[PDB]
């Protein structure tokens, strides 16, 4: 289950590596799309905590 | 005895360097 | 100002890696340069004392001690070319030191097998290696894949600390000239050397 | 050019002979260089150069160490050159594998390959194995 | 010394001088290195090979390995520049 | 009007014959100390036990040397990296026996040549120049500090510093090749490209200016009298030199910008000497040059030699013969 | 020996303090642009 | 070795330290894409 | 036509100079791709249960008390170097042998009490406090027998 | 035994060092503030 | 001494204490047992004199000229042990092991450097009496080995048991029937063993520590450089210390 | 004794006296120009051209 969640965290991070700087460096897109990008930031941060929970429980 | 020649050549070389610096031809404009 | 300060720290951290075995323990970083050559002189002292050599009286080729000689301050030290590293205070050799340096009866009688092991891997993992990570001296053949981490840490940060001192020279020369206002070149209208005395 | 004839090494004290498979040769060089090569590079011994790994010095040990089985017996149980006291506490061995953690994951097939590399190397490089810096 | 006779009995002739050879010369005789070779090399001048049995601290096992190669041992005049270099002559393979 | 301000005005004066400055307050006493001690030690100094084995090496002219063989011998190996001033030596004869003059000269030279570098910054500031001439001088300063200080620090002894002599320099080079394989180090290779390229570009730039000089002289007088010191006009046709070198190789490979060209003349030897100074400084900690010994192997497993292996046989000949009485154990770990 | 050490320590601290207080003597202002 | 839940990602971890070198190269791509202006 | 091995995928692969064959050349499973060793399972010749390994650790624990008991003979003299050397010459193998024999949770806390008293003996020897070495040396001995009396 | 280590390393190298130029190519297509 | 054993290694190193002998306190007597053995005999020279013809006021007598040590603080012998044999009347000491040699170089007036192996190797030292007293006198001959071993190579690569046996930079000297016979003494490296004579004299005995200590005077010959130069007589004086058991 | 850990190589108090007296002597000259200088006089440049 941890291996499934880290593989999801790698894919979300790879999507955010190539879309966050595009959204910040076109001069209007961040203020029109940051609710969508904060949603992906929270799924990213929540994935780290769920992995940290599953890693510590399994130890 | 050849160390007399070696010393004289080195001290003689440094004396040329002294005169080349402090007795140089001064560069002058016009 | 930071470039000068971080260059001084980089030279210091390099020599930490090369010399210190307290904050950089040799069980983790390998033996130091001084540590590995004392480990060699310790190994062949133990090798030859088992063969019945009285190692405190064994004369070398030059007339100094082959195994045990005396430092220029008077301490009983290891002989050979490792007399330069007589300030070495490794934790596997300090059990054999008295106030006079190495204790002769403790070398004759109580040398422990962990010390002979510790000096053996430190002799064979000396910080000597090539850029393609061939272990040993420059005349060694390609079988051992090893360069000490102490040699990687010291050489990289000595490289970096020099160039950051070059950065201190670049940026302090420039900031001093940009503040005075002639970093873009000499003013043709009022050149400073022209309004000076003839120089002779 | 590694035929069966060069890969044919003496396996025991009676003089019987075996062929090393190409897996034994490749894995035996890898394991010897990792486990034993820091002290035994090129067949010399760095920490006691009187006792090398050349086949003449292996011939003159009192348990004669010119075999795969006799070399494997040394790795499981090392003695002096005349075989009179054990040196397991100062040599890496299965007998002192609690002391040496490098010997802790080593099968008897791995010791066979390491003993294979010590036996095969003089057949390839004759005077270079155990010859030191003169033949570098 | 330019011309030292008994130079063969040091290491190469397969007959080893007892008074002058290094401890590596007994590596050619199985059973002698290191503990029997260490006792020959560490002790004093011998008139013959029969004085090797008068070494203090021998066994009968260390004597019987000596009698195997007493065909191969000999005693010459101890040259002092070879006597001092008997444990370690600075030779390493 | 105060005494210190009148002293500060004289020290920083650009009307002195030689500029002193505040770096000259460190430059002039240290370098004249090291010059005085070098001349006296080179002419007349007793033999120095360099390898610590009580085998003293003669280095001065009065003990039978010539200009080539003479040297200020490095300190004793028994001293190591220990500080050995005169006052720590119980007699001057003991200081002279243990290679004391080497430590005095080297430490005053390295302080004085770092202060020579800061003096080069300082006069450029008082003259209103751009500052970075002393950054170019940092490349030979780094090289002098590598062979005199840094390589002793890594090897742990001033005895492994470069001797202050002509034949001692060649002894330093050969032992360094045997112990570190500096020829196979890419930082020495960049240094050789720095000095081969730098003397190429010096001869190239010097040719194209001399080729394109404008007629200002006759056949009787020297060509250098066509330049007047302090003239404003250009003394050579840089279009004609660019049109020559643009046809010699091809047009896109030539500098038409004289400022970019002279920057390239500064950068190539200085970066090359910086890199080879960081080769000596990293071979001080035995991160050696490339080892390709017995790397080409045939199908049976036998070693096929290469040119690196023949280079290795020459490294083996130096290392078994260098410091021939100093070694007691089979590895030169120092 | 220890009389020479007093002389060298006196000499070194003389020239180092000239270097220190000289560069503290409003040294950026000693440029040909102003002052 | 990585912990057992993470040894699947062991080839990804092999390229992760090289990524700072790719950032220095990225500044040259971005300067070339803007035309060095 | 020469032998080819694109990394392991195309060609021979099980050749003597292929370097990127991670485990594909040998049959038995490796510990990792970046290793030359097989794991620490069975078929390994090192058995940590074996009697000669346990007896070597017990012999360290027995001789430790012999070295720990000649400490106060250096403290009625004032050979403070002999106290610090005794705690490190033979006794260097003590922490390796004590933590190897400490399996249960009460063994570990009874072992650190011996370790704390051993560091109090050392720290008082650098400070040359005579009564504090002996007051720590008896605590080091009394915590040593409490560890060995368990098993 | 399909050697997934070099397959994994060279694919993960190729994904990573295309992700950087993908940012600049996308910003050149979007005509962003480069 | 008990004082030196109170110190750390870090307190002694650099200070020069490690080249000094211990001083003994008290005048007592020790009677050696049949199994008695000196154990940590320190022998520290404090004066050095080399014999040389000097021109004092009008004549040319032979004088031991005081010389300055240039090999800094490496000269003191220490950890010398060996059994103390009780004869019928006298007490004798046969040294066996320890650091019983120290290479020292002294410099004569004129710049002449005199290296010598200061040693007590194979010392058999006869005493007067049967107990160690504040007037006890022990003395005997020792063997001075050669300052260079046969493995030592000269600047041209010649030695005793290794090296060239010819001046290899002058290959045309190996020509004719005489060859390089004029260079025989430099090509023939000879290991020479000479004799020295030390006279110790106990003046302080500590019976509770079983420690003796006094002064000595020793004479020996200097380095011959493998038989290439004539050796000089070196007179040395100083302090010793020993423990008796 | 050179390998011992002395502050600035000061093993005798003669050397401490000449370090103070040497450094205070140039300080006293330097205070002849920069003593009696106002502490609250600031500037908002990269460089100050205050006085002599
Ligand atoms: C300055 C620029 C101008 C150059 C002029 C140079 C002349 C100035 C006067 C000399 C200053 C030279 C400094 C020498 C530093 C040194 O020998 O450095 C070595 C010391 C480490 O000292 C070693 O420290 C060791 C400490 O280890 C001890 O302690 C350890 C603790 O575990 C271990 O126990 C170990 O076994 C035990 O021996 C030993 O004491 C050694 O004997 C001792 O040599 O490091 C240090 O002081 C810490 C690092 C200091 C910074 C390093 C600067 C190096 C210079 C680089 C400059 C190149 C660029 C020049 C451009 C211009
Ligand atoms: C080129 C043409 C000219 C171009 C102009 C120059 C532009 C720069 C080009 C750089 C060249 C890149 C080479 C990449 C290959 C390489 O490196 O490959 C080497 C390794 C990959 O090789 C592996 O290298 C390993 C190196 O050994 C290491 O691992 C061994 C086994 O683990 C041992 O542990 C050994 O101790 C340890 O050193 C082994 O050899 C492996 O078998 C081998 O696979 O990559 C590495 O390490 C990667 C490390 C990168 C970081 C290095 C920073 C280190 C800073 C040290 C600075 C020293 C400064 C002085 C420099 C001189
Ligand atoms: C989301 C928050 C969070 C965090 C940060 C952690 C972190 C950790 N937990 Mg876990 N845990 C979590 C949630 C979390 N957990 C949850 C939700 C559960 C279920 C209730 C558990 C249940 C659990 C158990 C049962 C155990 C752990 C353990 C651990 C530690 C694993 C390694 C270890 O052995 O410790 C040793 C300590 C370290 C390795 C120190 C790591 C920290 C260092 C200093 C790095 C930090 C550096 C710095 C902050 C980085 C730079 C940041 C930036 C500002 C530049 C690690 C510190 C283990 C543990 O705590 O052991 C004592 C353990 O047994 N966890
Ligand atoms: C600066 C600190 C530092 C240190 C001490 C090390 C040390 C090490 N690294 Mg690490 N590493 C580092 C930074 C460092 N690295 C960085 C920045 C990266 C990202 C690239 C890595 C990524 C990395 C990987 C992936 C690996 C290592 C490995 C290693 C080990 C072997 C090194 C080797 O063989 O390389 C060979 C030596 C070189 C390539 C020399 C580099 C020469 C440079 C390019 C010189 C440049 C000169 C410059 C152009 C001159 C002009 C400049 C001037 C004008 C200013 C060694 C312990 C290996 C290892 O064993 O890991 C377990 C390994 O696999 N490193
Ligand atoms: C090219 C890039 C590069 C790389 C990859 C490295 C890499 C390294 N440097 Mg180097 N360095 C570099 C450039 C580089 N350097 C340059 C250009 C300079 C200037 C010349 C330096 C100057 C330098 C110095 C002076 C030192 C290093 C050191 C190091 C090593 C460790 C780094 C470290 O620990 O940071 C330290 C991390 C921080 C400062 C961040 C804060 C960390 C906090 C304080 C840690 C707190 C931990 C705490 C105890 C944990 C408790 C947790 C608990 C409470 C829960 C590492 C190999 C160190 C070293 O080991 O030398 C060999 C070192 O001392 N570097
Ligand atoms: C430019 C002046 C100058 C300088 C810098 C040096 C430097 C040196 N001389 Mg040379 N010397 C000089 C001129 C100079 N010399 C002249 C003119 C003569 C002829 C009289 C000599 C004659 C001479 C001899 C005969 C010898 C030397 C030696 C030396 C070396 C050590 C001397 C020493 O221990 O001083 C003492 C140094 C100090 C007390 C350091 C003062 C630095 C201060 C304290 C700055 C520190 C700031 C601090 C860190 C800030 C912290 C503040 C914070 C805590 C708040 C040193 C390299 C010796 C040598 O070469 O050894 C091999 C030696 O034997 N000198
Ligand atoms: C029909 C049939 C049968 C078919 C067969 C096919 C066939 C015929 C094939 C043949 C093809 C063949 C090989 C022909 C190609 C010819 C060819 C190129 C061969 C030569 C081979 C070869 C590889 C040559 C390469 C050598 C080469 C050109 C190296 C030069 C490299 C180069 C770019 C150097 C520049 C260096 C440099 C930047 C120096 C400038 C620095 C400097 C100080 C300049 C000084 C300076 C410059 C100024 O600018 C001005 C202003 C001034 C003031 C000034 O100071
Ligand atoms: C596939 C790998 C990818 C690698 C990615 C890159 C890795 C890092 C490389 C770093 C490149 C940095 C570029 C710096 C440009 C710069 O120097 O401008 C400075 C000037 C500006 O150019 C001048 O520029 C002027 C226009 S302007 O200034 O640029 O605006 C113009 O007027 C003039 O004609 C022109 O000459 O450049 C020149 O004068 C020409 C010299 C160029 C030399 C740089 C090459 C590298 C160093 C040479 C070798 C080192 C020497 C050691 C040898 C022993
Ligand atoms: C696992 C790898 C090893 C193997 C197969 C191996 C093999 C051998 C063999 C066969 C001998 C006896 C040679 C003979 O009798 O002629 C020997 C001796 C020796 N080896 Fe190793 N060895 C290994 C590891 C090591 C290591 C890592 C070291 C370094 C610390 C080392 C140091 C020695 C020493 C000192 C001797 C001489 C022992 C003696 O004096 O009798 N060995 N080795
Ligand atoms: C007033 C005052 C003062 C004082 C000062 C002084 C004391 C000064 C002096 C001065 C001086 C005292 C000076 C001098 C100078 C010198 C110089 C400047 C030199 C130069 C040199 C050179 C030039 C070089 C040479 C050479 C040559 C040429 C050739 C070769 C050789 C040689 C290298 C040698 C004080 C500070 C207290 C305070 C304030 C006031
Ligand atoms: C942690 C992690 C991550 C992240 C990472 C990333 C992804 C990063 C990024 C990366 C990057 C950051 C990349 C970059 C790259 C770059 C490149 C690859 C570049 C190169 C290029 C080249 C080299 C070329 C250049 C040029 C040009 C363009 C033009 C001019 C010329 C030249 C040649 C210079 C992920 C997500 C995976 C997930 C897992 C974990
Ligand atoms: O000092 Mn000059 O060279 Ca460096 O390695 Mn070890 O030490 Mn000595 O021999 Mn080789």
């Amino acid at each position: 289950m941890i291996t499934l969640l880290v593989a999801l965290l790698v894919l979300i991070s790879l999507g955010l590596v190539v879309t966050v700087p595009v959204a910040l460096a076109t001069p209007g897109e961040w203020e029109i799309a940051k609710g969508k990008f904060n949603r992906f930031f929270q799924i990213w941060v929540f994935l780290v905590i769920v992995i940290a929970a599953a890693d510590g429980i399994s130890s | 005895m050849e160390a007399l020649v070696y010393t004289f050549l080195l001290i003689g070389t440094l004396m040329v360097i002294f005169f080349a610096v402090f007795f140089r031809e001064t560069p002058r404009i016009l | 100002y930071s470039l000068a300060a971080i260059s001084l720290m980089g030279f210091t951290a390099a020599l930490y890696s090369w010399y210190n075995n307290t904050a950089y323990p040799s069980e983790l970083y390998g033996p130091t340069g001084p540590e590995a050559s004392q480990a060699q002189a310790f190994t062949f002292l133990v090798r030859d004392q088992r063969l019945g050599a009285n190692v405190s009286s064994a004369q070398g080729p030059t007339g100094l001690g082959k195994y045990l000689m005396r430092s220029p301050s008077g301490e009983i030290i290891f002989g050979g070319e490792t007399m330069r590293f007589w300030d070495l205070r490794a934790p596997w050799v300090e059990p054999l030191r008295g106030p006079n340096g190495l204790d002769i009866n403790k070398i004759k009688n109580d040398i422990q097998p962990w010390q002979e092991r510790r000096a053996a891997e430190y002799m064979t993992h000396a910080p000597l290696g090539s850029l393609n990570s061939v272990g040993g001296v420059a005349t060694e053949i390609n079988s051992v894949n090893y360069v000490s981490p102490r040699s990687w840490l010291c050489c990289s940060h000595f490289f970096l600390a020099f160039f950051f001192l070059v950065g201190h020279w670049w940026h302090s020369g420039r900031a001093r000239a940009a503040a005075a206002g002639f970093e873009k070149g000499i003013n043709r209208a009022n050149e400073p050397v022209l309004s000076m005395r003839p120089i002779d | 050019d590694l035929d069966e004839a060069t890969r044919t090494v003496v396996v025991d004290n009676a003089g019987n002979t075996t062929v090393l498979t190409p897996e034994q040769v490749k894995r035996g060089k890898r394991l010897f260089n990792a486990t034993c090569g820091a002290c035994h590079v090129g067949g010399i011994t760095k920490t006691n150069p009187n006792v090398g790994l050349d086949p003449e010095a292996l011939s003159l040990a009192t348990p004669r160490r010119d075999n795969i089985s006799a070399l494997v017996d040394y790795i499981k149980n090392p003695t002096t050159y005349d075989g009179l006291e054990s040196i397991a506490e100062v040599h890496p061995s299965i007998k002192s594998a609690d002391i040496y953690p490098r010997m802790r994951s080593l099968t008897d097939e791995d010791l066979y390959s390491i003993a294979g590399h010590i036996m095969l190397s003089p057949k390839i490089a004759s005077e270079k194995w155990g010859g030191g810096k003169i033949y570098y | 010394v330019i011309d030292y006779e008994n130079i063969g009995y040091l290491g190469g002739s397969s007959i080893v001088d007892i008074n002058n050879a290094n401890v590596r010369a007994y590596l050619k005789m199985p059973g002698m290195y290191p503990t029997v070779a260490g006792k020959i090399v560490s002790h004093g001048p011998y008139s013959g090979v029969a004085d090797l049995y008068k070494i203090p601290g021998l066994s009968s096992a260390e004597a019987d390995v000596i009698k195997k190669y007493e065909s191969r041992l000999t005693a010459k005049t101890p040259s002092p520049d070879y006597v001092i270099d008997r444990i370690n002559n600075g030779l390493y393979r | 009007v105060s005494l210190w301000e009148r002293f500060c005005a004289w020290i920083t004066s650009t009307e002195n014959r030689l500029y002193i400055g505040w770096f000259g307050c460190l430059m002039f006493p240290t370098l004249l100390t090291a010059t005085s001690c070098f001349i006296i030690a080179f002419i007349a100094a007793p033999p120095v036990d360099i390898d610590g084995i009580r085998e003293p090496v003669a280095g001065s002219l009065l003990y039978g040397n010539n200009i080539i063989s003479g040297a200020v011998v490095p300190s004793s190996n028994a001293i190591g990296m220990h500080f050995y001033p005169i006052w720590e030596a119980a007699s001057i004869d003991e200081w002279l026996y243990n290679g004391g003059p080497y430590q005095l000269i080297v430490l005053h030279f390295l302080l004085g040549v770092s202060a020579y570098m800061g003096r080069e910054w300082e006069l450029s500031y008082r003259l209103g120049m751009r500052p970075w001439i002393f950054v170019a001088f940092s490349a030979p300063v780094a090289a002098a500090s590598a062979v005199f200080l840094v390589y002793p620090i890594g090897q742990g002894s001033f005895s492994d510093g470069m001797p202050l002599g002509i034949s001692g320099t060649f002894n330093f080079m050969l032992v360094f090749q045997a112990e570190h394989n500096i020829l196979m180090h890419p930082f020495h290779m960049a240094g050789v490209a720095g000095v081969f390229g730098g003397s190429l570009f010096s001869a190239m730039h010097g040719s194209l200016v001399t080729s394109s000089l404008i007629r200002e002289t006759t056949e009787n007088e020297s060509t250098n009298y066509g330049y007047k010191f302090g003239q404003e006009e250009e003394t050579y046709n840089i279009v004609a030199a660019h049109g020559y070198f643009g046809r010699l190789i091809f047009q896109y490979a030539s500098f038409n910008n004289s400022r970019a060209l002279h920057f390239f003349l500064a950068l190539w030897p200085v970066v090359g000497i910086w890199i080879t100074s960081m080769g000596i400084s990293t071979m001080a900690f035995n991160l050696n040059g490339f080892n390709f010994n017995q790397s080409v192997v045939d199908s049976q497993g036998r070693v096929i030699n290469t040119w690196a292996d023949i280079l290795n046989r020459a490294n083996l000949g130096i290392e078994v013969m260098h410091e021939r009485n100093a070694h007691n154990f089979p590895l030169d770990l120092a | 020996m220890l009389t020479l050490k007093i002389l060298v320590y006196t000499t070194v601290i003389f020239f180092v303090s000239l270097f220190i207080f000289g560069f503290l003597s409003s040294d950026p202002s000693r440029n040909p642009n102003r002052k | 070795r990585l912990p057992e839940a993470y040894v699947v990602f062991s080839p990804i971890v092999d390229v992760l330290p090289i990524i700072p070198v790719f950032f220095l190269l990225l500044a040259f791509v971005w300067q070339a894409a803007i035309g060095f202006r | 036509s020469p032998r080819f091995s694109v990394f392991g995928l195309v060609g021979d692969g099980t050749s003597y100079s292929e370097g990127a064959a991670y485990g594909t050349d040998q049959a038995d499973k490796l510990y990792s791709p970046y290793s030359v060793y097989s794991p620490e399972g069975e078929k390994s010749l090192y058995k940590p249960d074996n009697a000669e390994y346990l007896a070597r650790k017990k012999a360290v624990l027995a001789e430790t008390k012999n070295r720990l008991q000649k400490i106060p003979a250096y403290v009625d003299k004032k050979e403070w170097f002999n106290v610090k050397d005794e705690l490190t010459r033979y006794m260097y193998e003590t922490r390796g042998a004590v933590r190897s024999l400490s399996s249960s949770v009460t063994q570990k806390e009874k072992a650190e009490v011996f370790f704390r008293a051993l560091e109090d003996t050392y720290g008082a020897a650098t400070l040359k406090k005579g009564d504090a070495v002996k007051a720590s040396n008896d605590k080091a001995i009394a915590a040593l027998d409490a560890f060995t009396a368990t098993l | 035994m399909i050697n997934w280590q070099v397959i994994g390393q060279l694919m993960s190298t190729a994904v990573i060092m295309l992700a950087g130029p993908a940012v600049i190519v996308l910003l050149a297509l979007k005509k962003g503030n480069l | 001494k008990s004082q030196i054993n109170e110190l750390s290694y870090l307190q002694v190193k650099g200070t020069g204490l490690a080249n000094r002998c211990a001083e003994v306190v008290g005048e007592d007597s020790i009677k050696p047992k049949p199994g008695a053995k000196l154990v940590d005999m320190c022998i520290e020279p404090k004066a050095w004199a080399v014999e040389e013809e000097v021109g004092k006021a009008g004549k040319t007598e032979k004088k031991f000229v005081n010389s300055k040590v240039m090999t800094r603080q490496t000269y003191t012998l220490d950890a010398i042990e060996g059994p103390i044999t009780v004869d019928g009347g006298k007490i004798t000491f046969n040294e066996k092991e320890g650091i019983d040699y120290a290479a020292t170089t002294v410099q004569l007036p004129g710049g002449e450097r005199v290296p010598f192996l200061f040693t007590v190797k194979d010392l058999v030292a006869k005493g007067n009496g049967d107990t160690f007293k504040p007037g006890f006198q022990m003395g005997g001959d020792f063997n001075t080995p050669s300052y260079r071993t046969g493995l030592f190579l000269d600047p041209k690569g010649r030695g005793g048991t290794t090296g060239y046996d010819m001046a290899v930079a002058l290959p045309a000297l190996q020509l004719g029937e005489e060859g390089d016979a004029e260079l025989f003494g430099e090509n023939n490296k000879v290991f020479d063993i000479t004799q020295g004579r030390i006279e110790m004299e106990v003046n302080k005995v500590n019976a509770e520590d079983s420690e003796i200590g006094g002064v000595f005077v020793a004479t020996q010959l200097s380095d011959t450089d493998m038989g290439s130069k004539t050796p000089k007589k070196v007179l040395t004086k100083g302090i010793f210390y020993a423990k008796v058991d | 004794t050179e390998g011992t850990n002395e502050w600035f190589g000061v093993d005798d108090l003669r050397l401490l006296a000449v370090l103070f007296l040497g450094h205070w002597a140039i300080l006293s000259l330097w205070l002849g120009s920069y003593g009696d200088s106002n502490e609250d006089e600031d500037f908002f440049g990269e460089i100050d051209y205050s006085a002599r």
